[PDB]
RNA sequence: AGAGGGAACCCACU
């Protein structure tokens, strides 16, 4: 009546992805870990755009919104900051909030490509992925682009623009053992990357009483976090919703009690 | 007594609407009087009409 | 005699059928979590009625 | 805008890829449909149903 | 002007559970207008059950329908004792169910209630909680040992209400089981049987729980009422929906093409017709063509080439119906019989078959031929309109354009006979409004 | 207000109730100018 | 058991009990051709009025 | 000087030169 | 009109690959070559990149009302 | 112009309460838990947890719309022992097996990083 | 020729240098009725058993037949005939850029798409309808399966993270026209901003907005029965004649231009936007005849997923193929996929022969994916596999102009006529919905006699 | 502080 003790191997590990394998453990818990990873991991987004001056071909809420789908950087003060509906700051604060500003005119005769790099933030920890250039817009000579921007702290149930990965891929038993897919001719299909059987033989025999673990996972970041954090950010964000529901669930029982 | 619809406003909702709506006919039987023959797809189209372009309804 | 003669005039249009208070119309959408005798309704339009 | 290159149609703000053939009235554009009609100078030869002629030509 | 006192009345917005008039035009039948509860749901679209689509005709690729309130206690209870949703289950005009099981969930009740499939623990507590009217108790699997598993049997005897009793067939059963042996012991587990409301053994499929009378749909109504029908319609509906999650349905390529055996059996047939109509127009040539019993050399000519083309297209249809394997998709969409036909698979798969108009071959548009392209006084099929390509095959132009031809005559039907019966009904009911 | 014109793309002092005519245009359609005050915008 | 489809000379021949049963017949004729099935109560309705 | 094996080349290119010479609303 | 900043299904970041593949485009890599040096390897990347059509240069020729 | 705000698939405004439960007096020793602002993946991972315990008879959960977000969770267990308790431990269980999970994937880390 | 033809440019020659040497003749129908014709070149003129030997004309391609409209079905040959109808019918109703002059046209109504993409798998007579410049359409990568039972009939399943990334987002353009005029000698309309004691009928509106001049200024948030022309007539102490925008719009303003009329009047056009987010209700279609509205929204969090994490972004039901035997589709699927992987542009001219499903198969097998185009899903939910195996893969949608914010439409009381004293018609003057003759006999057929008397008497015009 | 019209024609939706 208790819990697994899962264990984990990691088979790849760069700036972009991490390739890990988690065994002894559940399905739900491994779908679960895997929402989160997409929903429920709280970065940093552009949510405030002011725009002065737009005389630009693409239009004031065009270009905001392709502002906020700019990823930025959030590694280390993302739970240094506070949700704006959860702090004492009436609009925006530092605590709150982080501020950027854009000021771009074309003088000159060729087209100007504004791109991220042209956003400037007060705060250094704050980069739009510039350690190439997203491209926000492209000025002909005469026309201009002024604006100010704030950015929040939300996760990607909220929005996309906050999801702080690409596609996740989740796999579990790459030879079909369990039988949980049934193909009509198994002949036909192409083998996994985690396939152990030969060429010769398309799957595995039928197991009656198994039941599905070595879970396969492959998160790459998007920019926005380190992938190595990215998956200690979920677990942490599962955990605390569940202690939640827990201390909600206990105090429910004593008034009710 | 005269004719009705033989001009009408040009249809700028996409380029495909507006070159169909440049490159359309008519016929000028009335669509209260109600025939199979004038409206059947004729064998001499092949390559002056499109035989897949036509309205549902009435027309 | 214009007035009363056809369709949409006085007794066929405005008599036998009119135009009523208390309606509304938009486009249906599946929903099979519903029952048989049960209908989605927009919030807009159950506030306007 | 008669053979004008694409950067004097450009300049007049007129799209180069729009294809003309209609015509601005009061600011409106207004497109002439084709009409078809029976051909003339060629004889015809019919036959209709209740009609006291048993064949009729036209012309 | 906030104080409210006993006999005011107070305009309150429209809330949960008030009672509404639903209507589409047109409104053929007296089901087009029937009464719903409302339900209060974000975004800006009316909601409805996939059930009630088939009584009011409609199709969510851009319909609209018509809400009527009505505003006094007089009427609100006129339409919840007549015009309610589950009191319009039977219609009166053919004394059958009026609405029945569509789409997905007839699709995936076949496959549900066929006899290879098994659901274990977790699958079957999270069915059993979609069930509104379960009683709480987890019924016993049909295997205990070696490991607990239910059917799917079991849990639609679980969603059937009340004592039915009722007996149907499949549509895929054969008609030699019920004269020789295993007539009750069934092979194919095909003749369903529901015995105090347990369902024994059948697949389940349109002619037990469609519109038709005798349905089980029909005797659940005609035995338990409009609650309890209403119940079942919505049990069935979830239950089914939600185990659809875990099954899975899909329709693809591999599902229209079939094998080189069957292509090949296809292309020998299609040229043996060919060669039959040949020799056919070689015997009307030389004068040694007999008329036969009733007709002219034109009529018994045209219906010697016409039955050996429906001939033709018959016996390819009925081999690549027979080369259609038990997971191929659109065999599982005819044989629920939720959408699609055995000659919508043959056009699909192997011949998509002659073209008519007017009830007839494709006539001598130009002098003396159907097309340009082809000779003068060719009376052979391709000429005159018989298409020998599938669908997956591709239409060859000349068969394009009389398919084309073809589908012209339906549109303008489509188009034209509207009028015609919307004038006729009007002078019914004008005639007829006032007997009672 | 000032507004902008035609193809010469310059601003002008125009009063109210007065042909619309440009300075050193010879153009008779003229624009308006943008906002002064402040629009706030979404990015979701 | 000779019959035609004509309804008023079956009328004139035969009378008005005769021709009504023709006009049954012909009716659920062209309904069932279809394969269809309409309930007797309805045709007889019509047929008698 | 035939083109039996490449035919969809000359084919549209013939039916690009159409297109460049006359258009679509020539008609017109 | 301009290239989209994220692919609509992974949204991994595409808007700064578009200049690098109109350079190599330039310098004469066949587009599948192009796009595996880009670094996409999902089909929903690929179609982001092969598919776009960008209508900015066609806006841009038009002289702003604006000085 | 119907369109609900985003932040109220996961926020709790003001009046409602986030776990409520009523008894189900059809059988005994049965429980439902509703479960406001949550989704399928608190929903599967419980009633994963659930139905490892051999004292619990019962365990599912279900969404009764996906435009609305509330969960129902019905737990039934054997005489002696509680839903609620059940619940309790479920959800205990699942923290500690969380906290595994993070330790053990925090040295995974330090030792493919320089190692 | 062919070669002249290939060095087109720098050389001058063309179709009337063509023309001129004898090789192409024009033939219209009476002439037709007289000649040879042939498909092809050397598939119909070749030495076989003897059909014909006396060819006098050759087709130059077979797809010439179709029209503007019927040009950009990918593989109409494959589909039925009444889908092809119902896809030329549905391909002028596509959102897109319209033209590439659509910033100084103020038109009336006006809708442009954020993204347009052209189609993975196109035809070569796309080339000349110049649809890869002005493309109406974003290719998506569509999963043909039963997930909820949202999809069912016509429906569409789409993927919200998809949408909030820009997926089919676009901006709606109205634009208003008044004209000030000089009707009568002692009737004068100006353009001023109203003040309420010297205007005679001055609606609850605010008038803040407004500049001095009347006009309000472009880059300024409007909403419901907002005012954004100022037009007062004297009174012979000053009527109010301003207009306002349609109900619920809730726009931007976006230009407003100032211009002398034909008279010499001042006249003015205000143009607006408002960007509009697909929804439920929606209307999208493929280039095959498949219309539907959106069922419902899923996150990326919620819709299946493959392997390597993809997600479709539409998901569309398996019962709208097998009735309506529109082939095409999944031909256009499994042919984006191919395009897709290799990194090219698929033919889908209708009548090759050099294509065939077997070919595109083999092709589909080399990058590693299931031939028939078939993938192993995983359920969003649970994470469990999906025991079907799914058929997906890019294929090239539309939007539809029909948006249910513009037909969404309610009244409890209102505006009644003049003459009738019944309620008005139409969405934008608040009308009511019409109780026809059918629906009153429907009403007669059930026996509600009370109901029938409130609709027809009492929700509408009471007298005494 | 309930403004505020109508006819005709065309296109389109189910
Ligand atoms: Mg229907
Ligand atoms: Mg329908
Ligand atoms: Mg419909």
């Amino acid at each position: 009546p208790y819990a697994n003790q899962p264990t984990v191997r990691i088979t790849e590990l760069t700036d972009e992805n991490v390739k890990f394998i988690i065994e002894n453990t559940d399905l739900a818990v491994a779908n679960s870990i895997r929402r989160v990873f997409i929903a429920e991991v709280p970065i940093i987004a552009i949510d405030w755009v002011q725009i002065d001056a737009n005389s630009s071909v693409l239009h004031d809420e065009f270009i905001a919104h392709r502002l906020g789908l700019i990823p930025l950087t959030s590694d280390d003060i993302v739970d240094k900051l506070q949700y704006s509906r959860d702090c004492t700051c009436e609009e925006f604060c530092p605590e709150c909030s982080v501020e950027f500003t854009l000021d771009v005119r074309c003088n000159e005769d060729q087209t100007r490509h504004v791109t991220s790099r042209d956003l400037i933030s007060n705060s250094p920890r704050v980069i739009p992925v510039t350690s190439d250039d997203i491209l926000i817009v492209k000025l002909r000579k005469g026309q201009e682009l002024r604006l100010r921007a704030y950015a929040k702290k939300g996760f990607g149930k909220e929005h996309a623009k906050w999801n702080p990965t690409a596609g996740v891929a989740f796999e579990y038993d790459p030879d079909n053992a369990l039988r949980h897919t049934v193909y009509p001719k198994p002949e036909e299909w192409p083998k996994s990357e985690y396939s152990e059987l030969d060429e010769d033989e398309s799957q595995a025999p039928y197991d009656p009483n198994g039941k599905p673990e070595r879970f396969y996972y492959n998160v790459e970041s998007c920019g926005s976090l380190r992938p190595e954090t990215i998956v200690l950010s979920a677990l942490s964000g599962l955990k605390k919703k569940l202690s939640d529901l827990q201390t909600q669930l206990s105090h429910e029982i004593q008034s009710d009690v | 007594q005269a004719r009705a619809g033989v001009s009408q406003v040009l249809n700028r909702l996409t380029f495909a609407s507006t070159l169909s709506h440049l490159r359309r006919l008519n016929s000028p039987i009335g669509r209260d009087g109600k025939l199979a023959k004038p409206r059947q797809l004729h064998n001499t189209l092949w390559g002056m009409v499109c035989p897949a372009e036509t309205p549902e309804g009435h027309a | 005699k214009q007035r009363l003669k056809g369709k949409e005039g006085r007794v066929r249009g405005n008599l036998m059928g009119k135009r009523v208070d208390f309606s509304a119309r938009t486009v249906i959408t599946p929903d099979p979590n519903l029952s048989i005798d049960q209908v989605g309704v927009p919030r807009s339009i159950a506030a306007n009625m | 805008l008669n053979g004008l290159t694409d950067r004097d149609l450009c300049e007049l703000n007129e799209c180069p890829l729009d294809p003309g053939g209609y015509f601005i009235i009061n600011g409106s554009e207004k497109v002439l449909i084709a009409q078809e009609k029976m051909a003339t100078n060629t004889v015809y030869v019919f036959a209709k149903k209740d009609s006291k002629y048993a064949y009729t030509g036209e012309c | 002007d906030l104080h409210l006192q006993t006999g005011y009345k107070v305009e309150r917005h429209m809330c949960d559970g008030d009672i509404v008039i639903f209507n589409r035009q047109p409104t053929l039948h007296k089901m087009s207008m029937m009464g719903h509860r409302v339900r209060i749901l974000p975004w800006s679209t009316f909601r409805l059950n996939l059930s009630v689509t088939t009584p009011y005709n409609a199709d969510f690729d851009g319909d609209e329908m018509n809400l009527h309130l009505p505003q006094s206690l007089e009427t609100r209870a006129e339409i919840q004792e007549l015009a309610m949703v589950p009191r319009m289950i039977v219609t009166p005009q053919s004394n059958r169910p009026v609405m029945g099981i569509v789409q997905d969930t007839l699709t995936a009740v076949r496959k549900f209630t066929k006899r290879d499939v098994f659901l274990e623990r977790g699958e079957v507590m999270n069915l059993l909680m979609f069930l509104s009217t379960w009683d709480g108790k987890v019924p016993q699997p049909a295997i205990l040992k070696p490991r607990p598993l239910w059917t799917g049997k079991q849990i639609f005897s679980l969603i059937i209400p009340g004592h039915i009793n009722c007996i149907r067939t499949h549509s895929t059963h054969p008609d030699d089981e019920d004269s020789g042996p295993y007539k009750h012991i069934s092979p194919g587990d095909t003749k369903v049987v529901v015995e105090n409301g347990e369902l024994i053994m059948g697949i389940l499929c349109k002619k037990s729980l469609g519109t038709s009378a005798g349905s089980l749909v029909h005797i659940s109504y005609l035995e338990m009422g409009h609650d309890i029908t209403r119940l079942f319609y919505s049990n069935i509906q979830t239950v089914i929906n939600n185990w659809l999650l875990i099954e899975g349905h899909t329709i693809g390529i591999g599902d229209s093409i079939a094998d080189s055996k069957t292509y090949q059996d296809i292309q020998n047939t299609i040229k043996k017709a060919k060669q039959d109509v040949i020799e056919v127009i070689e015997k009307a040539h030389n004068n040694e063509l007999e008329p036969t019993p009733g007709n002219t050399l034109r009529q018994t000519f045209e219906n010697q080439v016409n039955r050996i083309l429906n001939d033709a297209r018959d016996k390819t249809g009925s081999s690549a119906q027979k080369s259609l394997s038990e997971y191929n998709n659109f065999k599982s969409m005819v044989v629920s019989g939720a959408k699609g036909s055995k000659i919508n698979i043959s056009q699909v798969i192997a011949v998509v078959g002659q073209q008519n108009v007017e009830g007839k071959r494709i006539p001598f548009g130009f002098k003396h031929r159907t097309l340009p392209h082809f000779i003068k006084d060719d009376y052979g099929p391709e000429s005159r309109g018989f298409v020998e390509n599938s669908y997956l095959a591709g239409l060859t132009p000349t068969e394009f354009f009389f398919h084309a031809m073809g589908g012209r005559e339906g549109l303008i039907d489509t188009a034209v006979k509207t009028a015609e019966t919307g004038y006729i009904q009007r002078r019914l009911i004008k005639s007829m409004e006032s007997v009672m | 207000m000032i507004y902008i014109c035609g193809e010469c793309h310059t601003e002008n002092e125009i009063k109210s109730r007065d042909p619309i005519r440009c300075r050193e245009c010879g153009y008779r359609i003229m624009y308006k100018k943008r906002t002064k005050r402040l629009v706030v915008f979404d990015a979701r | 058991r000779t019959t035609s489809n004509d309804i008023v000379e079956i009328f004139t021949v035969l009378g008005i009990e005769a021709v009504r049963k023709a006009l049954e017949r012909e009716l659920y004729h062209v309904i069932s051709f279809d394969g269809s099935y309409v309930n007797y109560r309805h045709l007889a309705l019509l047929c008698d009025t | 000087e035939i083109t039996p094996d490449l035919w969809q080349e000359a084919c549209w290119i013939v039916i690009s030169s159409y297109f460049d010479e006359k258009g679509l609303v020539r008609q017109q | 009109m301009i290239i989209p900043v994220r692919c609509f299904t992974c949204g991994k970041i595409v808007g700064n690959k578009w200049e690098a593949y109109l350079g190599l485009l330039q310098a004469e890599y066949t587009e599948g070559d192009a796009l595996d040096a880009l670094g996409l390897k999902r089909y929903c990347c690929r179609r982001m990149l092969l598919a776009h059509v960008d209508l900015i240069e066609k806006l841009l020729n038009y002289a702003p009302l604006e000085k | 112009m119907n369109a609900p705000p985003a932040f109220e698939s996961f926020l709790l405004f003001e009046g409602e309460k986030k776990i409520t439960i009523n008894k189900d007096t059809k059988v005994p020793n049965a429980c439902l838990f509703t479960i406001n602002k949550e989704d399928h993946t608190l929903g599967n991972i419980i009633k994963s947890q659930l139905l490892k315990d051999p004292q619990v008879l019962f365990a599912g959960y279900k969404v009764p719309h996906p435009l609305e977000h509330k969960i129902i969770i019905r737990v039934q267990t054997t005489p002696d022992y509680s839903p609620q308790e059940a619940f309790t431990n479920a959800i205990t269980d699942l923290i500690s097996e969380l906290s595994l999970l993070e330790e053990r994937f925090r040295v995974a880390i330090k030792d493919k990083q320089e190692g | 020729h062919i070669d002249q033809l290939k060095e087109r440019e720098y050389n001058n020659y063309s179709w009337q240098d063509l023309v001129a040497s004898g090789v192409v003749e024009y033939i219209d129908t009476l002439e037709e009725e007289t000649v040879m014709l042939a498909m092809t070149p050397d598939d119909l003129q070749e030495k076989e058993v003897a059909y014909c030997s006396t060819y006098t004309h050759c087709e130059i391609h077979p797809s010439m037949i179709l029209g503007v409209c019927a040009s950009i079905i990918p593989f109409p040959d494959h589909n039925q005939s009444p889908r092809n109808t119902y896809q030329s019918a549905m391909g002028k109703q596509a959102m897109g850029v319209y033209i590439t002059n659509f910033h100084v046209r103020m038109d009336t109504l006006a809708h442009v798409l954020y993204y347009p993409q052209k189609p993975l798998v196109t035809t070569r007579s796309m080339e000349y309808l110049r649809f890869r410049e002005l493309p109406a359409g974003i290719n998506s990568i569509v999963a043909i399966a039963s997930y909820t039972g949202y999809n069912q009939e016509d429906s569409v399943i789409m993927n919200r993270s998809a949408v909030d990334r820009g997926f089919f987002r676009s901006v709606f353009y109205r634009s208003y026209k008044e004209q000030e005029s000089k009707k009568g000698f002692d009737q004068e309309e100006v353009f001023e901003k109203p003040t309420r004691e010297t205007c005679q009928g001055m609606r609850h509106a605010i008038y803040d907005k407004l500049d001095d001049d009347g006009l309000i200024a472009p880059g300024v948030r409007v909403s419901g029965d907002d005012v954004i022309i100022g037009k007062t007539v004297t009174l012979p102490t000053k009527r109010d004649c301003s207009t306002f925008l349609r109900t619920s719009e809730t726009g931007i303003v976006d230009q407003v231009m100032v211009t002398l009329n034909q008279e010499g009047y001042k006249f003015c056009k205000i143009r607006v936007r408002s960007v509009r987010i697909p929804q439920i209700g929606d209307k999208f279609a493929s280039r095959h005849g498949q219309k539907g509205t959106c069922g419902i929204q899923y996150r990326q969090e919620d819709m299946p997923f493959t392997c390597e994490g993809i997600t479709p972004d539409i998901i569309i039901n398996p019962h709208a193929i097998p009735s309506r035997m529109t082939i095409g589709h999944l031909i256009e699927c499994l042919q984006g996929k191919v395009s897709a992987n290799k990194g090219e542009i698929g033919d889908a001219t209708p009548f090759n022969d050099a294509v065939n499903v077997q070919k595109i198969s083999n092709l589909l097998s080399d990058y590693g994916y299931h031939l028939r185009g078939n993938e192993v899903l995983y359920n969003g939910f649970t994470g469990r596999k999906i025991t079907s195996q799914i058929f997906i893969g890019p294929t090239y949608y539309q939007r539809l102009k029909h948006m249910v914010d513009d037909k969404i439409h309610s009244r409890a009381r209102g505006p009644i006529q003049i003459l009738n004293r019944q309620p008005m018609e139409g969405r934008s003057r608040d009308g009511g919905l019409r109780f026809g003759e059918m629906e009153r006999d429907c009403q007669i057929a059930h026996g509600a006699a009370q109901f029938l008397r409130e609709r027809l008497f009492e929700a509408s015009d009471p007298y005494q």
